[PDB]
């Protein structure tokens, strides 16, 4: 399931809540905007075979069910620390942070490593991909700062001159 | 063999043990074999031949300098550019001109130029010390 | 003020901190390279000084003007200065040390004559009013001997022409990555180097063609060489001073992010309170 | 209240609260539902009392005691926000876990420099324990900057007493690792439970050059120090 | 709407080239400030000259701004716009002065203006 | 934020200019007039065109005022003409 | 009341020169904070020194603060201060240390306190 903007549901809820005169909270969102996204995203779960068997009353027994969710959130000017973004970051199991400076520069999709992470991690990853991709993320998260320092430095030590261009290939 | 050193004011051009060398002296061509008795002379611009031990010959180019031979050691104090009289007077006149006419040339350190310009822009009108209440 | 301005100032101080950290790393690498190029220049002057000693005050002697004192009527200075800022106190400690001694000399009626390496000293003394007669600038971190032949040709020509009586090189001396010291040292007439030839009873040179014409070039080349050595040490000293100054600046910025963030948090809380109170007390 | 029942039996109890900040925020939500006026930063008017009436039942007593380990989340990385500032009024100790200490393969990843307690006073813990802790703290925070000088100028620049501080700090930093019983099924090695006195011995040793003669990997994941020597033996 | 499938590779490449030229000229303004013009490469001095000419050519006299400045307005098609910026970036108009592009309209008028200058 | 939206111009007086000696403290970089040259005698309209540009270039360069000892001499002249016109 | 027509041209001129120096000193505090003081020009180290002297000389001992510091209070007439600040701004006291100005009355008490260091 994919929620196109959970940052527009919060705005519609703020509206419908103020029009009922209910007391507000921080940034004028209703008192319980957290219990709004919490009880929504906590439905996305993997549920084990005993639950499926009881619920379905014995008709299916071998399986487990799941409902994975990809909520989308919009941040003003990269401010990950605003009231609704820092709520939802505190509910999910990771985030893919899409950075505008990469998108304008033509790196698409603009996945920003280091800032973006998956908290279940390799348990979900297929074995071959878990093997091959294990090293990439930190390699890029470091190349991206080495490519910053590389503005002011010419005559780079040829030890780092390899890391730069390798990170640039992979990028 | 004997130990040969070819050194400029800036860097070391050659070192190691040698069997013989042939140099063009100011007076005439020369040739130094081991044990050659002490000698001191200028040398003209041109090649110098070395035979590295075990006959590996190679040619080096020297712009001038001075040759000093001691019995078991020899060193060639080479120069970086052709040194004459009228060549140096042109440099002297240009250096004298640049001092009266204040022609202050720029360096070429582009890394410092970029870093300094970014550092100047970033710190501009920060007003930080008025904003936080540090006393100073 | 207000949260959204202070957050921008925090962002720009963080940027400043990135820049100063980069300049520190760059300066340290260039310092290592320059103090390699410094040691690569020792052999030439080391051996040429032994030759000059054996030739000038050995088992016999010849007598050049550069070797024997004469009464000082006016003096020359070769002043080494950086081409780039952010070196900290490097240039001004040197220039004040110089000015004190040029004052001490002109208290005895003697004049001074200046030749400048690097453009910082040029801009300085062309404003304090010094008498500058030859200069070279823009060598940057690529000091080369051929670019120095001019300004020292001037001083030598004026020395043996009789218009100078003493010649000094003023520069920094790179002792440690953590300390640099300005020094004014003599280079004409030639200082004594403890070059005693008592082991050299054993021989004298074959001269081609004659020893006096050789001794002249030897002394000129030696002076040029020591000026070049001074330039290279001043360059490594510049690099070390810039490294330490940028270390200081990065710590000064890091210790100011911490103040700006306290001010920013106070402003954030104030804005939340002032907004929510207005809503709740405007209702009913 | 379940913990209080265990206490009444005369036991020592350990109560974990998996996030106290969410307790604060549930209080705020309910406060808003009941219509009460917003206080300092939107927090309920009764914040410091709803916190105190929880935190005050967690105490020792002439019959038993409850110790509490409480995970805390600080909003906006701001230790001034009313909720952090109200909680810290009650916390005695404070241990912070660092991603970096874990990156070096040291577990538990307790940062020794930022972790603090207010039981560290000669009055309460004694002079020997106190000054041993202060010793290892000063060692570590000097090594913190020597390890920067190293990274910028390379090892060879350091003075030769500092080349030894940088050898004692590494042994201290290793000896802070431990094999948990619960950690076997990661680390294989059996678990160790180290009596305080033994930790004081081990660090009093490492700090003052004793055990200079044995390699730094003899301290890693060993437990007591009198097993560090018997791990060096076979190294 | 600025992607190749909807505007075509001609328009897309022209626009991206203009953007990249101006970005490089922004990289270089602060080297020009410190080290002066004569220190740039022979490749970069041409980026500077073409960036300045492009930066001029984006201006235009409006038919309604005639009341503010008197200069008559100009309407420029898209075809001539692309044929102009492509021509500047490909080095085809290096013979003209900068001000031959300022408030000109179409590129065929930049040459007629430079002839007056 | 209302009266800035209602009007045809703004004259911003800034205290950091007032203290430094620049009186009247008008800030030309953030001030606006929408009637512009239509409200000027043609001599003043002719002449002020170059003053706007002198001050705009000065504002674009002024970040370097605290580093002026190292600046190229071709920009130093703009950075000093800006000061003289201010 | 700070007008040329009310306080005379000389008083007004001194007050405005003091404001201008102190403001120019305020604008350097961030450069001094970040980069340290040795990056300033020879003409902006002098501004800083003169501003830091003017700051101290604005201080005065009060007949009612004797309770707090014992130092006897001073009464400074107007002529005797628009002379002293003129003195400091024109560099005629540049040879003194900053502490020679802290908590004194007229300028001669500072030139005197300097002798004691």
């Amino acid at each position: 399931i994919i929620y196109d903007d959970l940052s527009k549901q919060a705005v519609a809820y703020r509206q419908i809540s103020l029009l009922l005169r209910r007391p507000p909270g921080r940034e004028a969102f209703p008192g319980d905007v957290f219990y709004l996204h919490s009880r929504l995203l906590e439905r996305a779960a993997r549920v084990n075979a005993e639950y499926v068997e009881a619920f379905t009353k014995g008709e299916v027994k071998g399986k487990t069910g799941s409902l994975t969710a990809l909520p989308i959130i919009e941040t003003q000017a990269g401010d990950v620390s605003a009231f609704v973004p820092t709520n939802v970051i505190s509910i999910t199991d990771g985030q893919i942070f899409l950075e505008t400076n990469l998108f304008n520069a033509g790196i698409r999709p603009a996945v920003n490593p280091g800032i973006s992470v998956s908290r279940v991690g390799g348990a979900a990853q297929t074995k071959i991909m878990k093997k091959l991709s294990g090293g990439i993320r930190t390699a890029l998260a470091q190349y991206r700062e080495l490519a910053a320092f590389s503005q002011f430095a010419s005559d780079l030590d040829d030890a780092t001159r390899k890391q730069l261009d390798h990170g640039q290939k992979v990028t | 063999t004997y130990h040969l050193d070819v050194v400029s004011a800036e860097q070391q051009m050659f070192s190691g043990l040698v069997e013989k060398i042939q140099v063009t002296g100011s007076e005439g061509e020369l040739g130094i074999y081991p044990g050659h008795a002490p000698l001191l002379t200028a040398i003209k611009p041109g090649m110098i031949r070395i035979v590295k031990q075990h006959g590996h010959e190679e040619f080096i180019y020297l712009s001038g300098g001075i040759l000093e031979v001691q019995p078991g050691n020899v060193t060639v104090l080479a120069d970086t550019a052709i040194r004459g009289q009228d060549l140096d007077e042109a440099r002297a006149m240009e250096a004298k001109r640049k001092a009266e006419e204040h022609i202050s040339s720029s360096h070429g350190d582009v890394d410092y130029a970029q870093a300094s310009a970014e550092l100047a822009k970033a710190i501009a009108q920060l007003r930080v010390i008025e904003l936080t209440k540090k006393a100073m | 003020a207000g949260a959204k301005d202070i957050r921008s100032k925090i962002a720009s101080v963080q940027n400043t901190q990135k820049i100063t950290k980069a300049m520190e790393m760059v300066a340290a690498s260039k310092m290592r390279k320059s103090q390699d190029r410094m040691a690569a220049s020792r052999p030439y002057a080391e051996t040429m000084r032994k030759v000059i000693g054996h030739l000038a005050h050995g088992n016999l002697e010849y007598k050049h003007p550069y070797l024997e004192d004469r009464d000082v009527k006016r003096v020359g200075y070769l002043v080494v200065s950086t081409d780039r800022g952010l070196a900290g106190g490097l240039n001004i400690n040197l220039f004040k040390k110089l000015l004190a001694e040029m004052k001490t000399w002109t208290d005895k009626g003697v004049q001074a004559d200046l030749a400048m390496i690097g453009s910082k000293g040029v801009s300085f003394f062309n404003s304090v009013g010094g008498n500058v007669v030859a200069q070279v600038t823009g060598m940057g971190d690529n000091p080369s001997l051929s670019e120095l032949i001019g300004p020292v040709k001037v001083m030598l020509q004026a020395y043996d022409e009789g218009r100078l009586d003493k010649l000094y090189i003023v520069s920094n001396k790179f002792i440690n990555t953590m300390s640099q010291v300005p020094t004014i040292s003599q280079l004409l007439p030639l200082p004594a180097s403890d070059d005693d030839d008592l082991k050299h009873k054993s021989w004298d040179y074959l001269y081609e063609p004659d020893p006096k014409a050789l001794l002249d070039t030897l002394l000129r080349r030696y002076v040029e060489s020591q000026v070049y050595q001074g330039v290279v040490e001043n360059l490594a000293s510049e690099q070390a001073a810039r490294m330490v100054a940028m270390k200081a600046a990065t710590d000064n910025g890091g210790s100011l992010i911490k103040e700006l963030q306290l001010v920013y948090n106070k402003a954030r809380q104030a804005s939340i309170t002032q907004e929510l109170t207005e809503i709740v007390s405007g209702a009913a | 209240t379940m913990a209080e029942k265990f206490r009444d039996e005369g036991r020592d109890v350990l109560l974990f609260v998996d996030n106290i900040y969410r307790y604060t925020l549930a209080g705020t939500e309910v406060s808003a539902l009941l219509g009460r006026m917003p206080s300092a930063v939107g927090y309920q008017p009764t914040l410091a009392e709803e916190m105190g009436v929880l935190q005050e039942r967690i105490t020792s007593t002439k019959t038993g005691s409850i110790t509490s380990v409480q995970a805390v989340y600080v909003p906006a990385d701001d230790l001034t926000d009313p909720s952090p500032a109200t909680t810290f009024a009650h916390l005695d100790a404070t241990v912070v876990l660092s991603r970096q200490i874990a990156s070096l393969g040291i577990y538990p990843a307790v940062d020794p420099l930022d972790s603090t307690s207010r039981q560290l006073d000669p009055l309460v813990v004694g002079q020997e324990h106190y000054d041993t802790a202060r010793g290892v703290q000063s060692i570590l925070q000097r090594y913190q900057e020597l390890k920067d000088i190293i990274a910028i100028l390379g090892m060879d620049e350091l003075s030769e007493e500092d080349k030894l501080v940088v050898a004692r700090a590494r042994k201290i930093q290793r000896f802070l690792s431990q094999p948990f019983f619960v950690a076997e099924v990661f680390t294989g090695s059996p678990g160790k439970y180290v009596s305080l006195k033994d930790t004081i011995r081990g660090f009093k040793g490492i700090m003052e050059g004793e055990y200079d003669h044995l390699p730094e990997q003899a301290f890693y994941m060993v437990g007591s120090i009198e097993e560090a020597v018997e791990k060096a033996k076979k190294l």
